[PDB]
This record gives C-alpha cells, sequence and structure tokens, in this order.
C-alpha cells in the first residue's frame, strides 16, 4: 500500500513562494520514481516533474521551467516541491503518484489525493 | 612514419569456411613490438582475441578462439597473419590489430596507444535476394487535424546495405528511416515513415524509392490516402 | 616581624636536626662526573646529545656552588648572615639569586631540547637549512644571559628576598606583604613564564610524538607489506607444481613487486628523484620483475613446468638486492625511537617537580588569609625549594640508567 | 583475466556540468589501468593510462583517480563534441587484457510525449505472403517507452520488431518502430488490432486501434 500523503498551502500571492510535501506510507523511494501532476477545471491533468534514482537527475515540463524544484530525501522517504515566482494561473490541484518500473517506464497505479492551490 | 596499423582480407564467406586477416604494420618493426588482435561485435563491446610476439615468437589465444585460430608474422614482410578455420555464428564481426611494447620503462605502461581500423567479417548461409516493398496507407477510420502519417517498408533482402529516400529526397521534413534489423530467416527489413499535416488525410500521393547495389533492384512505390 | 619570622635569626634549630644533603650532594657528583665521562668518550666529546651534556655540565657547575654553603652554615650553627661578615644580607640575596637563575636556564634548556627535536623530526628541510651545530651548541650562554637579566630586577628596581625557617633557606617573597605595585609583580611573573615554558615544552614533545608514528605507520604499509607477500608467493610457488597456480602466483608477485618499487625509505625522502640510494631499489626490483617474466613467458606459456631455476633465482635477487635498506630503515627508526624516549621523561620530571612552587606562588598572590603558622603550615615554601633542589640530583642518573643496555632492550622487546 | 566491472550504464548530462565514471577491478592490478572513448563506428582511443596519467593530445578536462582498487574518470566541463562511449581496460600480463562493458553519455531535456500511430497491412502483403502491422511513436523523450500489442483481448509475446532511432538532431527526441510481422492466416482469422504505449510523462496510456 503506497498511499502517497500530500500537504502544503492553499493561498498565494503572485511573487511569492510554497513548499509541497510528499510522504510514502511506508514504501523506500529509492526504488521508484516520483511525479507531479496538476489537475484543474476544464483541462487535463497536465504532467510537472519527475524525480528520479540519485545520481541521475531529475525532469520537469514545459511549463514549469526554471520556477519548480523537486528534492528528494531518503531518510524521510520524501519528496518536496518547492514553487517560486507564481502567478495567478497555477490554480489547481496538485498531485504526487510513483512508479512501478525500475526501468522508468511510466506505471502511475499510485496516485497522491492531492492539494488545492489556490492563488489571486 | 605514422604508427598506422592497415588491414585486409575481409568478406563474406559460409560457415565452416577459412579466411587468412593480413595485418601489415607501417613506420616501425614488428619484432620490436607485441602484436594483439582486438574485435567488436555489431553494436557491443570490445574483446581480444591472440597475441604474437617477434622476438622470442611467443603465441597466446583467447579461450574461444584457440585451437581455431593460428596466428602467425613475417618480419622479412613486417606483416602479421590471423588463419580461421572453424567459423561458427557467433562470428560476424570488425577486427583490428594493436601495438604494444616490452618491459621495462614507458613502452610497457602505454597498453594500446595504436589501433587499426578495422575489417568486417560476416559469415550466413544465405544468398542473394531482392526486396519486396509495400506501402502503409492511412488509418481512414478515425484521424486527426496535421497528424497523418505515411511510410512504406522494404523486406527480405540480402545483404546489407539498402537506400530508401522519399520522393528523391525532396521531403525530409519529418522522415524517419529506421535502421535495418536481422531476420530469423536470414535477411533484412526496413521502414520508412513520415508525418505530414492532415489536408482530408493528405490527399496526395507520394513515392519512396528503394535501391540495392547487390541484387541491382530499384523499386518506386505510390503510397495513397485508403 | 608577623610573617616570616626566622630573619635575622642566630639559631638555626629551627627548621630541622638532620644530615642527608652530604649524600645527596655526593651522590649526584658522582653520577654526573660517570655521565659525562661516558659522554664524552664514546662521541669524541649529534646536535641532541650536545644538548643533553651542556644541561649536565650547567647542572653540575649548578650544584657545587649551592650545596656545600648550605652544608657549611648548618655545620657551623650560624644563620646564613652571621657565618660570614655578609654585611646587609650580602649572601641571602647571592643565595635566592643563584636559585633562580639556574632553576630558570635548567627550564630554558629543556625547553630549547623539545623544540629543536620537533624541528628536526617535523620538517627536514628547515632543519637542513637553518638549524647548524654552532646553534646548537651555543643554546645555553644566551638562555643564562636572558635568565641573569631576567633576575637581576632587585639591584636596578624593587624585588624582596626573604628566608624562611630554617636558618639558612632564601628565596623570593610571597605572602603577606599587603600590597605593593613591585612586591607581588615578580612573584606572579616568575610563576606564569614557569608555567608557560613548561606548556610549550609538553606541546613540542606531543607534536614530536606523533610525527613518527605518522613515519612509521607509512614505512609498515609501503614496504614491509609487500615484501611479506613476495615471501609467502615465493614459499607457496614452490610446493606445488599444478600448471594453473603458477601463472597467477607469479602475476600476484609481479603486483606486489610494482607496489613496493614505488615506497621509500625514511632518510631517502629527502632527496627522492634521481636518487642513486634509490636508483639501485630501482634497478633490483627491475631485475626481479624481469626474472618473474622470464619465468612467466619462457617456463608455462607451454605446460612445461620447471619453475625453479627461477624461484632460486627469485631467492638470490632478494637477499642480494633488497635487505640492506630494509635493515638500515628498522635501524634508523629504533635510534629515533629511543632518542624521543629519553627526551620525554626528562620532560616529565622537570614537569612534575615543579607545580608545588607554581601553586604556592599563586596561593599567596590573589588568595589572602594574611597568617602565618596556621596549624604549624609553613614547609610548603620548604617543599618547594627542596623539588626545585632535588630536580638536581636526578637528572643524569636516570640517563645513565636509561643509557644501559643491560635491560633497556627486553623490556622495550617485552613491553 | 581480472574484470572491470563498469556503472553506470547510461547517463543524462547537460553542458558544463561535471561528470564522474567509476571502474572496479576485481583484485590488485596496480597502477595499470585505462580509459578508451569510441565514438558508434569508429576505432576507440586512449585518453587515461597507468589509472592516473595524461595520454598526449588528450583534452584536461578528463582527469583519473586511483583509490585501493577503485578508479575514477572526471570530466569537469563537458563539451558538446564528449557525447561518445567509455570502457575502461586492465593490462597486467600480455595474455592478461580484459576491458568493461561502456557507458553512454547523452544530452538533458524536458519531458515529451510520444504520438501513436498504426497502420493496416497492405493488399500485396496479405496476398503474397506474411501480414506485418506497424506501430509508431513519432518524438518522445526521454528513451523509456513501452509498447504493447493486443488482439482479441490476447496478448502478443510471439512477434516483435522493435527498432529505436538514436538522438534527433534537431529536437533530442527518440522514435521508436514496432514491427509485427506474422502471417497471413493470423491476420484473416481475426479483426481487431490495438496498440497500447506507456511513457515517463504520461498519465495514461495511448492506444491506436483498428479493425478489419
Ligand atoms: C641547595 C641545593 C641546590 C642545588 O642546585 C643548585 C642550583 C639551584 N637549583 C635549585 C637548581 C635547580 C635545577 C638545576 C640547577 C640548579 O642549580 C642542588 C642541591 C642538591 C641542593 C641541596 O643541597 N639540596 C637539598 C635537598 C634536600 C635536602 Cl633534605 C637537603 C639537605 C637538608 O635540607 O638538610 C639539601
Amino acid at each position: 500500500q503506497v498511499q502517497l500523503q500530500e500537504s502544503g498551502g492553499g493561498l498565494v500571492q503572485p511573487g511569492g513562494s510554497l513548499r509541497l510535501s510528499c510522504a510514502a506510507s511506508g514504501r523506500t523511494i529509492s526504488r521508484y520514481a516520483m511525479s507531479w501532476f496538476r489537475q484543474a477545471p476544464g483541462k487535463e491533468r497536465e504532467f510537472v516533474a519527475v524525480a528520479r534514482r540519485s545520481g541521475d537527475g531529475a525532469f520537469y515540463a514545459d511549463s514549469v521551467q526554471g520556477r519548480f524544484t523537486v528534492s528528494r530525501d531518503d531518510a524521510k522517504n520524501t519528496v518536496y516541491l518547492q514553487m517560486n515566482s507564481l502567478k495567478p494561473e497555477d490554480t489547481a490541484v496538485y498531485y504526487c503518484a510513483i512508479d512501478s518500473d525500475t526501468f522508468y517506464s511510466g506505471s502511475y497505479d499510485y496516485w497522491g489525493q492531492g492539494t488545492q492551490v489556490t492563488v489571486s | 612514419s605514422e604508427v598506422q596499423l592497415v588491414e585486409s582480407g575481409g568478406g563474406l564467406v559460409q560457415p565452416g569456411g577459412s579466411l587468412r586477416l593480413s595485418c601489415a604494420a607501417s613506420g616501425f618493426n614488428v619484432v620490436d613490438f607485441s602484436l594483439h588482435w582486438v574485435r567488436q561485435a555489431p553494436g557491443k563491446g570490445l574483446e581480444w582475441v591472440a597475441y604474437i610476439s617477434s622476438s622470442s615468437g611467443s603465441t597466446s589465444y583467447a579461450d574461444s578462439v584457440k585451437g581455431r585460430f593460428t596466428i602467425s608474422a613475417d618480419t622479412s614482410k613486417n606483416t602479421a597473419y590471423l588463419q580461421m578455420n572453424s567459423l561458427r555464428a557467433e562470428d560476424t564481426a570488425v577486427y583490428y590489430c594493436a601495438r604494444w611494447g616490452y618491459w621495462p620503462g614507458e613502452p610497457w605502461w602505454k597498453a594500446f596507444d595504436y589501433w587499426g581500423q578495422g575489417t568486417l567479417v560476416t559469415v550466413s548461409s544465405a544468398s542473394t535476394k531482392g526486396p519486396s516493398v509495400f506501402p502503409l496507407a492511412p488509418s481512414s477510420k478515425s484521424t486527426s487535424g496535421g497528424t497523418a502519417a505515411l511510410g512504406c517498408l522494404v523486406k527480405d533482402y540480402f545483404p546489407e546495405p539498402v537506400t530508401v529516400s522519399w520522393n528523391s529526397g525532396a521531403l525530409t521534413s519529418g522522415v524517419h528511416t529506421f535502421p535495418a534489423v536481422l531476420q530469423s530467416s536470414g535477411l533484412y527489413s526496413l521502414s520508412s515513415v513520415v508525418t505530414v499535416p492532415s489536408s482530408s488525410l493528405g490527399t496526395q500521393t507520394y513515392i519512396c524509392n528503394v535501391n540495392h547495389k547487390p541484387s541491382n533492384t530499384k523499386v518506386d512505390k505510390k503510397v495513397e490516402p485508403k | 616581624s608577623p610573617f616570616y619570622r626566622c630573619q635575622n635569626t642566630t639559631s638555626v634549630e629551627k627548621g630541622n636536626s638532620a644530615v642527608m644533603g652530604g649524600v645527596l650532594f655526593s651522590t649526584g657528583l658522582l653520577g654526573n662526573l660517570l655521565a659525562l665521562g661516558l659522554l664524552a668518550r664514546s662521541g669524541l666529546g649529534s646536535v641532541f646529545y650536545m644538548l643533553v651534556c651542556g644541561l649536565t655540565v650547567t647542572d653540575l657547575l649548578g650544584k657545587c656552588l649551592l650545596s656545600p654553603v648550605v652544608l657549611a652554615a648548618y655545620a657551623q650553627n650560624r644563620s646564613l648572615r652571621v657565618l660570614a661578615p655578609a654585611l646587609d644580607n650580602s649572601l641571602c640575596q647571592a643565595f635566592a639569586f643563584f636559585m633562580s637563575f639556574f632553576g630558570l636556564s635548567s627550564t630554558l634548556q629543556l625547553l630549547a631540547m623539545a623544540l629543536e627535536r620537533w624541528l628536526s623530526l617535523g620538517h627536514p628541510f628547515f632543519y637542513r637549512r637553518h638549524i647548524t651545530l654552532r646553534l646548537g651548541a651555543l643554546v645555553a650562554p644566551v638562555v643564562s644571559a636572558f635568565s641573569l637579566a631576567f633576575c637581576a630586577l632587585p639591584f636596578m628596581g624593587f624585588g624582596k628576598f626573604v628566608q624562611y625557617c630554617p636558618g639558612t633557606w632564601c628565596f623570593i617573597q610571597m605572602v603577606h606583604e599587603e600590597g605593593s605595585l613591585s612586591v607581588l609583580g615578580y612573584s606572579v611573573l616568575y610563576s606564569s613564564l614557569m608555567a608557560l615554558l613548561v606548556l610549550a615544552t609538553v606541546l613540542c614533545n606531543l607534536g614530536a610524538m606523533r610525527n613518527l608514528y605518522a613515519m612509521h605507520r607509512r614505512l609498515q604499509a609501503d614496504l614491509e607489506d609487500n615484501w611479506e607477500t613476495l615471501n609467502d608467493n615465493l614459499k607457496v610457488i614452490e610446493k606445488a607444481d599444478n600448471a594453473a597456480q603458477v601463472k597467477d602466483a607469479l602475476t600476484k608477485m609481479r603486483a606486489a613487486a610494482l607496489d613496493a618499487q614505488k615506497a621509500t625509505p625514511p632518510k631517502l625522502e629527502d632527496k627522492s628523484p634521481d636518487s642513486p640510494e634509490m636508483k639501485d631499489f630501482r634497478h633490483g626490483f627491475d631485475i626481479l620483475v624481469g626474472q618473474i617474466d622470464d619465468a612467466l613467458k619462457l617456463a608455462n606459456e607451454g605446460k612445461v613446468k620447471e619453475a625453479q631455476a627461477a624461484a632460486e633465482q627469485l631467492k638470490t635477487t632478494r637477499n642480494a638486492y633488497i635487505q640492506k635498506y630494509l635493515e638500515r630503515a628498522r635501524s634508523t627508526l629504533l635510534e629515533e625511537l629511543d632518542a624521543l624516549l629519553l627526551l620525554a621523561l626528562m620532560t616529565v620530571l622537570f614537569t612534575m617537580c615543579s607545580l608545588p612552587v607554581i601553586y604556592r606562588a599563586y596561593y599567596g598572590a590573589f588568595k589572602d588569609v594574611k597568617e602565618k603558622n596556621r596549624t604549624s603550615e609553613e614547609a610548603e615554601d620548604l617543599r618547594a625549594l627542596r623539588f626545585l633542589s632535588v630536580i638536581s640530583i636526578v637528572n643524569p642518573w636516570i640517563f645513565i640508567i636509561f643509557r644501559s643496555p643491560v635491560f633497556r632492550i627486553f623490556f622495550h622487546k617485552i613491553f | 583475466d581480472i574484470q572491470m566491472t563498469q556503472s553506470p550504464s547510461s547517463l543524462s548530462a547537460s553542458v558544463g556540468d561535471r561528470v564522474t565514471i567509476t571502474c572496479r577491478a576485481s583484485q590488485s592490478v596496480s597502477s595499470a589501468v585505462a580509459w578508451y572513448q569510441q565514438k558508434p563506428g569508429k576505432a576507440p582511443k586512449l585518453l587515461i593510462y597507468s589509472a592516473s596519467s595524461l595520454y598526449s593530445g588528450v583534452p584536461s578536462r578528463f582527469s583519473g583517480s586511483r583509490s585501493g582498487t577503485d578508479f575514477t574518470l572526471t570530466i569537469s566541463s563537458l563539451q558538446p563534441e564528449d557525447f561518445a562511449t567509455y570502457y575502461c581496460q586492465q593490462y597486467l600480463y600480455y595474455s592478461l587484457v580484459t576491458f568493461g562493458q561502456g557507458t553512454k553519455v547523452e544530452i538533458k531535456r524536458t519531458v515529451a510525449a510520444p504520438s501513436v500511430f498504426i497502420f493496416p497491412p497492405s493488399d500485396s502483403q496479405l496476398k503474397s505472403g506474411t501480414a506485418s502491422v506497424v506501430c509508431l511513436l513519432n518524438n518522445f523523450y526521454p528513451r523509456e517507452a513501452k509498447v504493447q500489442w493486443k488482439v482479441d483481448n490476447a496478448l502478443q509475446s510471439g512477434n516483435s520488431q522493435e527498432s529505436v532511432t538514436e538522438q534527433d538532431s534537431k529536437d533530442s527526441t527518440y522514435s521508436l518502430s514496432s514491427t509485427l510481422t506474422l502471417s497471413k492466416a493470423d491476420y484473416e482469422k481475426h479483426k481487431v488490432y490495438a496498440c497500447e504505449v506507456t511513457h515517463q510523462g504520461l498519465s495514461s496510456p495511448v492506444t491506436k486501434s483498428f479493425n478489419r
């Protein structure tokens, strides 16, 4: 049971920052990779960022370049998404998902519940 | 002169045949430098074959090639020879010859400072054949806008290589020519595809041209919407 | 006279009724003569041993000026001013000044010993480019000049010498002056300087104790393990004649030889490149590896196995080329260990026979009960003075005992 | 005959950063380790010999270090002309020479998504021999993908001719072509054909299907 518990802030202002946290429920992160997603009404669940195994780096989508930072801590077995220089159009429910393949193929069968973020 | 190791003796031979690889070194004496043979599989790592020293006349072989490979050298011709007598399937590769110095001093610590370009060795129980060309019509069931796909597939030709072009090279926007694969029959297949804006599935017919030099084959195929 | 009651007191029976300084003086005199002769005969008269001989000469010339006068004053039953016409205490001040001067000079000489030992062991370049034999020889005169300049304060300034009981024991004043600018100044400064020099000596000795351990660990990890690997492989190859273990055992020997070719002896560390003493090392290992190569190629390329001419030639190579450097390196390390072990005990003695005077001088500086003969406690000055005295009689005898080879190496090997 | 274990197999890096590769020997080969650089289709070249020394002509961005049995190759300023394959080799005796597996360095890029297409077999293919069905992924990044075939809710573990293009010189994506060439009898024995493509930067697989 990989229950990725997520937490973060609700209200923010333009130019501000935020720290989203995603923690596992008893499964090591050194095996799989982590992914962040955005869901908004009238749109689709766009890809945001992926954190791979240590020594391999991390990757980001085309909408959060130079503005989102993903950090990984194996001691706490958790991941952090730092958002800086925000904009009013980022208001959405953020989701944290995990993989199932050690060769990095997308099998996102474990999803976070989501955190609402409203920005004005 | 330059330390160049020019090779000869390469081609297609039947399984169970014999071949004579010749490595000729330039700029230095074969007696003064040990000579080794290194082979590389297509798209794999490196592998060392055999060792010859002409001053002591001492030979050594790898585990796989010993008893079937014979290394020799002649100082009058300044040449090294490798004789292959029992060729199995797992021997198609690129071969080259490298040099090494003698203990003690600087020349021993530098291991493989010079190599050879290599020659191709291929073993197969297959003969020359011509390819068959088939088109790939776009699916007329459900198509989107700006994402029509075309392509042609050439199959069952021998030996490598074959040349496939799209409209005599005029259309080179989104062309993908995939590298040839080896079938269980012993021949090769290839596919060349392209993506085009969907003006009602493109509403046009294209031409792809395939030419094979050993069988002297030239086929032009017309692709049309389904 | 509330404090220091015994002053210009004729009766010298207050302190003690005993005679034990003559045997101490004779023991010190005989021991110093023995040490001086033994050191000046076998050594034709090493900067470290020059420092040791100078320090023993100073100690011998010091104790013989101050023990007979105390003995004579105690024998005549006259105090330090009644036995001779020394008007206005012309002898008490001389006694105190000479005692303080000799103690200061001895402590500075020990500090110089530890300092130049640490410098010689630590930085060979600075030691070989700066320190000469003249500078090591001339430690004593400049030290004595500084000590007399420091202790000549009361002549050109204000400094109080007083007599503690019994009739003859003169030293600097510490307690119960009720405060003066020029009285507690020297009483604090003396112990402060003593503690500073003692701590500097201990710091130098602690640095020299670790530098040599680093050197020994370097040599043990760099030469002896490779030597043992060569020996063990050369023993293993003989006891079997299979065609498989010979080649990989020989290449293990080659790896060990290539590792050992890079090591270095201590003294040749001074000039490693282009050294004939290192060139012969490299040449011997070149010959050994060439013999291993001849054994590998000619013998065991084919499955023929002689290997024994090669093994015996390698044994001859080992026993004829390499053992000299290992033996001389081990001898040098043992010599250096013995030298620092000699110095450490002298440092320990000097330090641990100087605490009572220091803490008494500080006891009388910032703590003020201002009472004399409190439960008959005035023997602290006596103990401090007698310990500063007894430093002299036990300094050369430990050197003589440590230089005797009857047991100096048996305990070193066993423990 | 001493192994040289190398890792990682392939790494993605940007331009200007520093990368490190580790080679581990099975036993003490002392200080005889060499590094080789090879582009696809050319002979290997020597970079660092004696496990620390720089070969003549090799640029100073490459450094070698030895720590007991471990050996490290380090590139400080990753120039664009340094995307190649790297091997480590140990040499102790003339018959004791052994190379490593190798590693490959590629270019860092933002995540993209594959465009999935399917094709029906042509009339000549179904009338003259075995029929081939092609599934196409146009452009995606990174080089990880999973392509599955499906006929009438039955998995296809029999045929597969997947060929992967190398890194494109324009958009740095990797294209794939999966071919399923089975027979004519199997082609006219079934009706529905479907693909199923999963990628790292997708929240759902893409399915392209057609019936005949
Ligand atoms: C006065 C005396 C001075 C003396 O060194 C002379 C100088 C100054 N000092 C103290 C000193 C210190 C270090 C190095 C050189 C030195 O040079 C060495 C002795 C041995 C005695 C001496 O004679 N003691 C002594 C110690 C203990 C006793 Cl129970 C007695 C007899 C007694 O008190 O009845 C005498």
